[PDB]
C-alpha cells in the first residue's frame, strides 16, 4: 500500500471566525486522537479523530477576546488556552470543564506552553520575561527575563532542559530550565519570530519569522545548520514530525510546507487553504498533518511512514 | 582592484547586445 | 469628541527599482 | 525555468563554435535564471548565482544591486 502526501478530510466552517492556533495530542488511557482549536470567534473546540472523521466532543467557551494559543499536554488529559486579552484557562478534555483560570494582567500571557512533565505553562510577555504558571498551583512560580521586546513564540525541549523563547526583533534566547539562566542571545532574523520549536531528541531549534525563512540551529553549541526559504509570504507556525527527519511548517501565501532537515529541502507543499495558514501540527506517530487557517477551515493530511 | 580593470571591455560587450 | 484613533495618509510611494529579466 | 536552464544548456553546448560570444550570452541568461529563482524564492540558489557571476565579472552591476536588494529584502540594511 503505497502512501503519498495528500489532503484526507476537511472541516469546513469549523469556527465563525479566523483559526488561530491547533494542538494534536494522543492519549493512551483514552487510545482515541484529540485536536484542539482556538479561533478569534472566541470559543475553544475539542473534536475527536476516529475512523478517519473529525467528530466534535466540547464546544468550551469562556474566552474573551480571540484565543491565540490552545496547547494539550502529553501524559494527562488536560489542555490550555490564552486569549487576546491575556486570561488564560485550562480545560479538563475529559469533562470539557474549566478546571480553573488565570488572569494575567492586560499585558502577560500572549502564548502558551505545556512543559513536558505537563506541571507548567510558560508563556510570554510583552515586557520581555517568560513568566511561569503552576498548572496545580495557578500561580506565577517566577519568571525570566530577556530584557527584550514581546515574545511572540514560545517552546519546550522535550528533555526538559532548555525553553526557548523568539522575540519581536528576531532574537531568539534559549534558558536553562534548571537554573533559569540565558544561555544564549542569538541575532536569529530581523523581523519577528512567530513560531519556534525544538526537536524530539532537543537537538535542533527551528525557527520561523516574518521574512518568509526558516533558521535552524544546534542547541548544544548555538550554531547556524541552516537556512530554509520558499514561503512567498509569513511563515506562521513550525512542527517537527516525530520521526525528528521531517518538519512542517505553514505561511500567510496560503500553503503549508513540509521540509526534510537532512536534505534540507522542502519535500511537500499543499495549496489547498484559501488564507493564511496559522496552525500546523503532527499527530502522535506523524502520519498525520493538521493544519487550521483564517478561512475557518480544519485540513488533514496523511503523510507516508 | 587589478582583475576589475580588465574586465572591463567584456562587461560592456554583455551589456552592449542586451 | 471621541472615535478610532487613525490619522489619514494621503500616500503616494514610488514603486521599485524594475530588474526584468534581460533581453538578447 | 526550463527555457532558461534550455538557454544556457544551448550556449554552453555551442561555445565551442564562438566561446566569446556565448560567454556573454550565457551571462546574460545566468543572471535570468538568478532573477527567477529570486521569483521562485530560491533566494539561496540566487545568491550564489549572482556571487558566481559577480566573481567572474565584476562589472556587473545589477549582481550587486539584486544581491543588495535581497539583503534589504531580509531585513539586512547594512
Amino acid at each position: 500500500m503505497t502512501n503519498q502526501y495528500g489532503i484526507l478530510f476537511k472541516q469546513e466552517q469549523a469556527h465563525d471566525d479566523a483559526i488561530w492556533s491547533v494542538a494534536w495530542g494522543t492519549n493512551k488511557k483514552e487510545n482515541s486522537e484529540t485536536v484542539v482549536t482556538g479561533s478569534l470567534d472566541d470559543l475553544v473546540k475539542v473534536w475527536k479523530w476516529r475512523d478517519e472523521r473529525l467528530d466534535l466532543q466540547w464546544s468550551l467557551e469562556g474566552h474573551q477576546l480571540g484565543v491565540v494559543s490552545v496547547d494539550i499536554s502529553h501524559t494527562l488529559p488536560i489542555a490550555a488556552s490564552s486569549s487576546l486579552d491575556a486570561h488564560i484557562r485550562l480545560w479538563d478534555l475529559e469533562n470539557g470543564k474549566q478546571i480553573k483560570s488565570i488572569d494575567a494582567g492586560p499585558v502577560d500571557a500572549w502564548t502558551l506552553a505545556f512543559s513536558p512533565d505537563s506541571q507548567y505553562l510558560a508563556t510570554g510577555t510583552h515586557v520581555g520575561k517568560v513568566n511561569i504558571f503552576g498548572v496545580e498551583s495557578g500561580k506565577k512560580e517566577y519568571s525570566l527575563d530577556t530584557r527584550g521586546k514581546f515574545i511572540l513564540s514560545i517552546a519546550y525541549s522535550p528533555d526538559g532542559k532548555y525553553l526557548a523563547s523568539g522575540a519581536i526583533d528576531g532574537i531568539i534566547n534559549i534558558f536553562d530550565i534548571a537554573t533559569g539562566k540565558l544561555l544564549h542571545t542569538l541575532e536569529g532574523h530581523a523581523m519577528p519570530i512567530r513560531s519556534l520549536t525544538f526537536s524530539p531528541d532537543s537537538q535542533l531549534l527551528v525557527t520561523a519569522s516574518d521574512d518568509g525563512y526558516i533558521k535552524i540551529y544546534d542547541v548544544q553549541h548555538a550554531n547556524l545548520a541552516g537556512t530554509l526559504s520558499g514561503h512567498a509570504s509569513w511563515v506562521l507556525n513550525v512542527a517537527f514530525c516525530p520521526d525528528d527527519t521531517h518538519f512542517v511548517s505553514s505561511s500567510s501565501d496560503k500553503s503549508v510546507k513540509v521540509w526534510d532537515v537532512g536534505t534540507r529541502t522542502c519535500v511537500h507543499t499543499f495549496f489547498d487553504h484559501q488564507d493564511q495558514v496559522w496552525g500546523v501540527k503532527y499527530n502522535g506517530n506523524g502520519s498525520k498533518i493538521v493544519s487550521v487557517g483564517d478561512d475557518q477551515e480544519i485540513h488533514i493530511y496523511d503523510c507516508p511512514i | 582592484r587589478s582583475f576589475v580593470d580588465a574586465e572591463v571591455d567584456v562587461t560592456r560587450d554583455i551589456v552592449s547586445r542586451e | 469628541r471621541s472615535g478610532v484613533v487613525c490619522r489619514v495618509k494621503y500616500c503616494n510611494s514610488l514603486p521599485d527599482i524594475p530588474f526584468d529579466p534581460k533581453f538578447i | 525555468k526550463k527555457y532558461f536552464l534550455a538557454s544556457l544548456d544551448r550556449a554552453k553546448a555551442e561555445a565551442e563554435h564562438d566561446e566569446h560570444y556565448y560567454n556573454a550570452i550565457s551571462v546574460t541568461t545566468s543572471y535570468n535564471l538568478a532573477r527567477l529563482y529570486e521569483a521562485m524564492c530560491e533566494f539561496h540558489e540566487a545568491e550564489k548565482l549572482y556571487k558566481n557571476i559577480l566573481r567572474e565579472h565584476p562589472n556587473y552591476v545589477d549582481c550587486y544591486l539584486r544581491l543588495g536588494a535581497m539583503a534589504r529584502d531580509k531585513g539586512n540594511f547594512y
